[PDB]
């Protein structure tokens, strides 16, 4: 995906602006996104293929873009286009400083169907194979790069000094790792896009997907799906759980989320998941079981297990510590949170007393 | 949410569906912001 | 199985027997060329090839290594003649003349960027003409197809057009291409097989025209490059005159 | 009717569906129209509404669309009118599909005007009482067409008996009558009305074909069967499925405002929808693509609105809830992220019924999935997350979605644009 | 022994398996393992280099019909890059350069020893000894 904005002239905002966009080929435009533009009063899109006066069309006019960003998630039926016209009206006051117009993003299919289909599918398959080979090479480079580095445990003053002031070789190796990872994710996204396009073209032949022709038992479905699909499902499902809780009295929900369930859910989500699902899991737990008696003892057990000097699991200690602090602040009304923490601190200092 | 919707007057009036389909999401996004920032667990 | 034409030539050149060994004499670029082929366009260390420290020389490697091969592979042994053949069938020399037509605009029959592209194009055609000259001389010998394929071709129009430019100030700065021209005329006059291809404004008359013109301009009326240019030009012109008469 | 093979009778094929959508295809009146207004309104000049809309004539050279935006500004006098009469003129014979009734509220309005536009069907002391048997076509409520902003909107004017017309798609009388139930109709600021019709088809007796489409319920049964089942002989392409969703969407839209008499066909379709709702959701979300999911979401929105508009018949929300919750366990086997997004968008609204069951299923699915996810973590990814805070796993080739900002665009290319300055 | 006549058929069978009941992750793991195994066998053994060259040549000759698939990546990252060799030093004087005070864990064969009097580097064969000296010790730098 390309991205680079362009400059304008006669920066005064009172007058009209004109931008015309052409893809050089008919495009099955189906998605348009333009960020919020504060110094702007109006925005419109005009669409044509053969000519502005021959087959010109318009599809949306935006007015509140000053504090908002228009989103056209799914344009159905997909308008066939090659030429796109942008017309915006800046702030009514014609006095303004230098500003850059955000172009936005536009997604759509390049190949149009109601023949090229067979050879287009063949060349797309070849492109997918080449992208897969390049992605495999990038994965090998990243794997052999990370294999040579290590994270010192935060259990000594020397490691603390290392974390405070990274040595130069650590900085350069981190830069190399970040570059390799960025290349790997770019190639991964390209491969996924190519595979999706190939799948769509194959669907155009009527060859529907396998779609559970072997089994339908959930214990295999959950253990055969992809990791990213599971993450997306968890994010949406946790979001819906939060919405359901905010809309109330679901007494059944509090019954299932007992001490063991809370332990397992926390250890599975807040330790290994993405920051969004980690924060959402923490907030759901503190909203559900915040008032429980066993709560607080939960926090003490979690802290003692995770931050023990004998812990071997690798996890982002600082982020989960911030999450624990946020949960403790929210669940502060419970009397057991500080009692359990002080009892834990009482036991750690026990060797001082003979 | 920007309340901006494409010019589908010309097509059959699915627009009232599209507004409320847009409204389907809006009553969800605000509640979550009210769920996590607002309504501190008490 | 930048520039695009060099990579195609590299793919065609590498099919020639013995070209793999000579290409591997300077190993790291040879790896870069092979890595540039197959589409990865990257090194093993994560640095892009087009921003490699010695990326400037990259276009020259195919033709230059082929020239080194031609110097190291004479026409005397069976190796030279078999190489000439498998050059002729696969269109290696045919694609050589085609890309010469593309880079010289002689069909068979922005200031800074303009000068930069002119420089790269003239150096590329210099290398192409010089490797063709090395193809002419060892250091059915003449191909049967070459007899027909030099008539209504690009080589004679290329020589004519590049001999149209007779600027008296040209050779002061245009030394490398004129050195290649001197070497190729040496080959075209000294090679026994190449002589009938030329001998049935004529090439000899206008060549003598430049010789007399430069003699009047300099001899009648310089650093190392220029003085070597004139002395070698005079010697090679005398040799070409001796070869032309018979 | 006799001697013409109705499109419903023949077994469904791709070209048959393509012909069917042509009937549902809809266009604009090119011929000129006219209208009259009560004296309390003054017609707003056509270029005044072109204030922010400078290229109306360029797209269509005929310019009737510029006239199509017939705008009247309300001159609020001391009278608090509770009724109004709007006369329509149809000079060129045509079959109107629906009348585009657009209303915008005043910028300072803070209350909810209980303004109602009720128009009973035609058969041969407010006008709705004295001429209760003489009203023309509807009925609707203003709040139904109220948009997100709450200061504007657009009402739908259609009925299953509207397409037939007075006799063979003629015009005799169309009256847009409004009655409210400062205060009343005076809150409304201005009104624009547009008349738009069906596209001409290459099919003989388009009126007869449309009548056969709308009347018979076995057509609905067959359409729902085709959408639901995907058998060995039913190798139905998703192109045909998209056409089917379009047909049902148009059918539900035209059945939305059907009166009590027309509720026979509405209930005939909705009974089959309730019979096959689980399969509808399963196919159109967990098997089809994102576009089919959007079409199914639109159809389900129409069904929900129809159930709301007909309190005399059971609502659709709880049944949709049971369908979605029964299809919940198939989420790990879903195809695309956009379909799951639309599924959860629909699911979130219908949480108002049976919160306990939805919460129980959500908790069960979360507990089942979470244990599996932790088992797939690798020391490589853990090192990445801890040292650099990079959470996306690079060694997993397969992704699920790409949510840039409030959108799911994994199934489509990113378009590379060469910017042309052109007009500066 | 890996170049012995008993093990020679394994190379061709492996290439046959990887150039056409395997899941995607299984295929990727097998590809990586095969590349590592071949690179280990080729590292500094001219005889095994000749055997792999012969296997590649015969596979290319007998391959019907464009180059792609696992064989492309294997050729591109097996050759077309500098060979790596494990180089092992030792001295009566300590070698401090390259060490940090962090508690790094490095586990190698016991023959390479431990402490400041030993050092092992996995570095390309194309490097010169001056690079070794100024990367292992501060004094040359």
């Amino acid at each position: 995906p390309p991205h680079q904005s362009i400059i304008i002239e006669r920066m005064h905002s009172g007058a009209r602006r004109f931008v015309t966009l052409d893809f050089g080929r008919p495009i099955l435009l189906t998605d348009v996104l333009i960020p919020t533009c504060g110094d702007l009063a109006s925005l419109s899109i005009d669409i044509w293929t053969l000519g502005e006066e021959v087959d010109g069309r318009r599809l949306v006019v935006a007015t509140d873009i000053s504090t908002h960003s228009l989103i056209l998630h799914d344009l159905i039926p997909p308008p066939v286009c090659r030429f796109m016209k942008i017309t915006v009206i800046g702030r009514y006051g014609s006095t303004n400083a230098r500003a850059k117009i955000p172009l936005g993003f536009y997604y759509g299919h390049t190949y149009i169907l109601p023949p090229e289909i067979d050879q287009h599918l063949a060349m797309m398959v070849a492109l997918q194979e080449d992208i897969q080979c390049r992605y495999n090479l990038a994965c090998h480079r990243l794997e052999t790069l990370l294999q040579s580095i290590d994270l010192p445990p935060l259990n000594s003053a020397n490691n603390a000094q290392y974390f405070l002031r990274k040595p130069d070789k650590a900085v350069e190796e981190d830069s190399r790792v970040f570059s390799a990872y960025q290349d790997c994710i770019q190639l991964q996204l390209q491969l996924n896009l190519a595979h999706n396009a190939v799948q769509r073209l194959k669907v155009a032949l009527g060859a529907s997907r396998k779609m559970l022709s072997e089994t339908s038992n959930p214990e295999d479905l959950i253990q055969t799906s992809s990791t990213e699909q599971l993450r997306t499902i968890i994010r949406y499902l946790l979001d819906t759980l939060l919405s359901l809780l905010h809309a109330s009295v679901p007494a059944v929900l509090q019954s299932t989320f007992h001490a063991q369930a809370c332990e397992e859910l926390f250890k599975h989500l807040c330790i290994s998941g993405t920051p969004k699902i980690r924060l959402h899991t923490g907030l759901l737990l503190v909203q559900l079981c915040g008032g429980e008696r066993w709560w607080g003892q939960f926090l003490s057990n979690v802290l003692q297990e995770l931050y023990n000097s004998e812990q071997l699991l690798i996890f982002p200690q600082d982020r989960v510590f911030m999450l624990l602090s946020c949960i403790g602040q929210r669940s502060l009304s419970n009397s057991g949170v500080l009692e359990s923490l002080l009892n834990l601190l009482d036991n750690l200092l026990s060797p001082l007393q003979p | 949410v920007s309340q901006a919707l494409d010019a589908r007057l010309e097509v059959g009036l699915e627009q009232q569906a599209e507004l409320m389909l847009k409204m389907m999401s809006t009553l969800e996004a605000d509640s979550i912001l009210q769920a996590l920032t607002n309504t501190s667990p008490t | 199985l930048i520039p695009a034409h060099s990579l195609a030539a590299f793919g065609l050149f590498l099919r020639l027997p013995g070209y793999a060994e000579v290409l591997l004499k300077e190993r790291k670029h040879a790896q870069c060329l092979l890595r540039l082929v197959l589409g990865v366009t990257d090194d093993g260390e994560g640095s892009h090839i087009l921003q490699s420290p010695s990326a400037n020389v990259l276009p020259t490697l195919p033709f230059h290594v082929l020239r080194s091969l031609f110097s190291t592979t004479p026409l005397t042994t069976d190796d030279g003649v078999l190489l000439r053949r498998m050059a002729l069938e696969i269109g290696a020399l045919h694609l050589i003349l085609v890309c010469l037509s593309a880079l010289s605009h002689h069909s068979p029959r922005d200031v800074e960027q303009a000068l930069t592209k002119q420089r790269l194009e003239e150096e590329h055609v210099t290398c192409l003409l010089q490797v063709l000259a090395s193809y002419i001389n060892p250091v059915n010998a003449l191909p049967s197809v070459l007899l027909e394929l030099l008539s209504q071709s690009c080589l004679i129009p290329a020589m004519s057009s590049y001999l149209r430019n007779d600027s008296v100030l040209d050779m002061a700065r245009h030394v490398p291409l004129y050195r290649a021209l001197l070497e190729l005329l040496r080959a075209i006059a000294s090679c026994a097989a190449m002589v009938p291809l030329l001998l049935p404004t004529s090439v000899g008359t206008l060549l003598a025209k430049m010789k007399t013109c430069v003699d009047t301009y300099t001899n009648r009326l310089v650093p190392d490059i220029q003085k070597t240019a004139e002395i070698v030009y005079a010697a090679t012109t005398s040799l070409r005159q001796a070869n032309q008469e018979k | 009717i006799s001697g013409v093979d109705l499109l419903v009778d023949q077994p469904f094929t791709l070209e048959i569906l393509t012909s069917l959508v042509e009937l549902t295809r809809f266009e604009t009146l090119t011929p000129r129209f006219s209208a009259t207004v009560p004296p309390c309104w003054v017609e707003v000049q056509q270029e005044q509404q072109q204030r922010r809309h400078p290229q109306h004539l360029h797209q269509q050279h005929h310019g009737d669309a510029a006239q199509h935006t017939r705008t009247w500004k309300l001159q609020t006098d001391s009278n608090s009118w509770d009724e109004h009469v709007f006369e329509l003129v149809l000079p060129k014979a045509c079959m109107v599909g629906h009348v585009d009734f657009k209303f915008v509220l005043n910028s300072n309005i803070t209350n909810i005007p209980q303004i109602q536009v009720t128009l009973l069907k035609n058969k041969a002391c407010p006008f709705l009482e004295d001429h209760k048997e003489d009203i023309l076509c509807g009925p609707v409520w203003l709040a139904s067409g109220l948009d997100l902003s709450g200061h504007a909107g657009m009402l739908t004017l259609t009925s299953p008996k509207l397409v037939k017309g007075m006799a063979g798609g003629k015009y005799r009388s169309f009256l847009i009558h409004v009655k409210a139930v400062l205060r009343g109709c005076d809150l409304l600021q201005e009104v624009s009305v547009t008349i738009r019709r069906f596209k001409k088809t290459s099919i003989s007796k388009e009126r007869v074909q449309r009548c056969a489409m709308l009347q018979f319920s076995e057509f609905h049964e067959k359409l729902l069967n085709t959408l639901c089942r995907k058998t060995d002989d039913g190798q139905i392409t998703e192109h045909a499925q998209s056409l089917v969703l379009d047909t049902l969407c148009w059918l539900a839209g035209v059945h939305s405002n059907g009166p009590g008499s027309s509720k026979e066909g509405n209930e005939n379709l909705l009974s089959k929808t309730r019979k096959f709702l689980s399969d509808i959701v399963r196919v159109c979300f967990f098997e089809a693509g994102r576009s089919i999911a959007h079409k199914c979401a639109r159809f389900l929105a129409l069904c929900i609105s129809n159930g709301k508009c007909d309190p005399c018949q059971p609502a659709f929300g709880p049944v949709l809830l049971k369908a979605l919750l029964d299809n919940m366990s198939f989420l790990p086997a879903a195809t695309t992220g956009g379909s799951v997004y639309w599924y959860f968008v629909l699911l979130n609204y219908v949480k108002d019924e049976d919160l306990a069951g939805c919460s129980t299923a959500c908790a069960s699915l979360l507990t089942a999935v979470s244990r599996q996810l932790q088992d797939r973590l690798t020391p490589m990814e853990a090192l990445l997350q801890t040292r650099y805070g990079l959470y996306s796993s690079p060694f997993d080739p397969v992704l699920f979605d790409l949510e840039m900002s409030g959108s799911s665009c994994k199934n489509v290319y990113n378009s590379s644009i060469g910017v042309q300055s052109d007009e500066i | 022994w890996l170049g012995g006549s008993e093990v020679n058929p394994l190379w061709t069978a492996l290439l046959f398996l990887l150039c056409h009941g395997l899941t995607t992750q299984q295929r990727t793991a097998i590809e990586n393992a095969t590349v590592a195994f071949f690179l280990q066998c080729i590292s500094c053994h001219p005889n095994n280099q000749k055997l792999m060259a012969q296997v590649l040549c015969e596979l290319f000759q007998t391959s019907p019909q464009n180059i792609s698939g696992f064989i492309r990546r294997l050729f591109l990252q097996l050759m077309l890059e500098d060979e790596k060799v494990t180089m092992f030093l030792q001295s009566p004087c300590p070698l401090y350069k390259g060490r940090i005070n962090a508690t790094s864990h490095v586990i190698q064969h016991p023959m390479y020893g431990a402490g400041h009097k030993f050092r092992t580097l996995h570095l390309p064969v194309s490097t010169t000894l001056s690079d070794v000296l100024d990367r292992v010790s501060d004094t040359p730098s």
